[PDB]
């Protein structure tokens, strides 16, 4: 419940108490964890994601 | 005068084949494939971009391999808008229609001239019999920018 | 300029992706490959002699970034 | 040639009820949605403004 996920949180157990909190709150998800970055098709933020590679022009 | 200068941004995607020839890619298709073909984003036919340049670096996307990068290029353009009264070659008289520069192809529906002159088959005569097949008045106001040949339908009222 | 000055292995595993995924979109190989059909092999070949253009975009947790060269760092 | 546009955040609200409308193809109203051999019954919950099914 302390924690500032919703998708997250509901990918974990009573998903549906915790959609229905982080709908009636307005709460709002940042795709910075990895259930998160897996539902929505990101890439991890850890491990080999971590950083751009920037080819220079 | 239909002299037009557009400086506008756009997104190019260059593959990592034009590296190290990079404005002969971000040319080669990305931006000569619309060579003066109808622009709706801004009304634009795109005569040739005189300048592509990038303010800095490129981003490779994780698993893509392209690299995206921006390019700001002033689109020389040549606008016929309403408001303007503009010329047509005068080549063939059609009841259909009467179909500049050898290049911009122009219409006129029928209902759209003064009904005041009767036409022949052969030729048609105008108010005082004088025939005109020149270069003289097209207002266009009308336009097609859809149809890969588009139109440019012109008036004289 | 105040991250540390190897890379980690993470970064040598996405540095050599992305060189082999350019490489294998036909890009020019700087480094005189000898007979090999491998991407992967010819993108360790580059790495080993330091002509690879790309810039590591190392990013801290509050979205500040450091761009270091691929050149300019300890590769173990 | 992927859309190359990514998503930075995703928020849970409650939809206006108003603004559903103009979500919305038609109203449906037949309650037999299959038909009598197995296609869809038009009006019915399975219907062709739907989407193909």
């Amino acid at each position: 419940r302390s924690n500032s996920s919703p998708l997250q949180q509901m990918t974990f157990e009573t998903s549906f108490q915790f959609l229905k909190q982080a709908t009636m709150l307005g709460s709002h998800d940042e795709l910075r964890s990895p259930s998160a970055c897996l539902v929505v098709g990101k890439v991890v933020r850890g491990g080999t994601g971590l950083f751009e590679l920037k080819q220079p022009l | 005068s239909c002299l037009v200068a557009g400086p506008h941004q756009r997104h190019i995607a260059l593959s990592p084949r034009y590296l190290n020839r990079k404005r002969t890619g971000i040319r080669e298709q990305l931006d000569a494939e619309l060579l003066r073909y109808s622009e709706s984003l801004l009304g634009v036919p795109i005569a040739y971009d005189n300048i592509k340049v990038v303010g800095e670096l490129g981003d490779i996307y994780d698993d893509q391999g392209h690299i995206h990068l921006n390019i700001e290029a002033d689109f020389v353009i040549f606008c016929p808008e309403p408001g303007q009264k503009l010329m047509g070659i005068v080549n063939k008289v059609s009841s259909s229609h009467i179909g500049v520069h050898g290049c911009f192809n122009a219409s006129i529906p029928k209902p759209e001239q003064l009904s005041a002159e009767q036409w022949q088959t052969m030729e048609i005569n105008m108010g005082d019999e004088l025939e005109f097949e020149v270069f003289r008045l097209d207002s266009d106001a009308a336009g097609v920018f859809c149809i890969r040949g588009k139109l440019n339908i012109t008036s004289l009222q | 300029r105040i991250t540390t000055p190897y890379m980690t292995k993470y970064e040598r595993a996405r540095v050599l992706g992305t060189r082999a995924l350019q490489i294998a979109m036909c890009a020019p190989v700087m480094v005189e490959l000898e007979g090999e059909t491998d991407p992967l092999l010819i993108a360790m070949k580059e790495l080993k002699a330091r002509k690879i253009p790309i810039i590591i975009r190392r990013y801290l947790p509050d979205g500040s970034y450091e761009d270091w060269g691929v050149d300019e760092l300890i590769i173990t | 040639n992927m859309p190359w546009r990514r998503l930075q955040g995703i928020s849970f609200g409650m939809y206006s009820a108003e603004e559903l409308k103009k979500l919305s193809v038609k109203s449906i109203t037949n309650p037999r949605y299959l038909d009598s051999l197995g296609n869809p019954s038009a009006n019915g919950l399975y219907d062709l403004a739907l989407g193909p099914a």
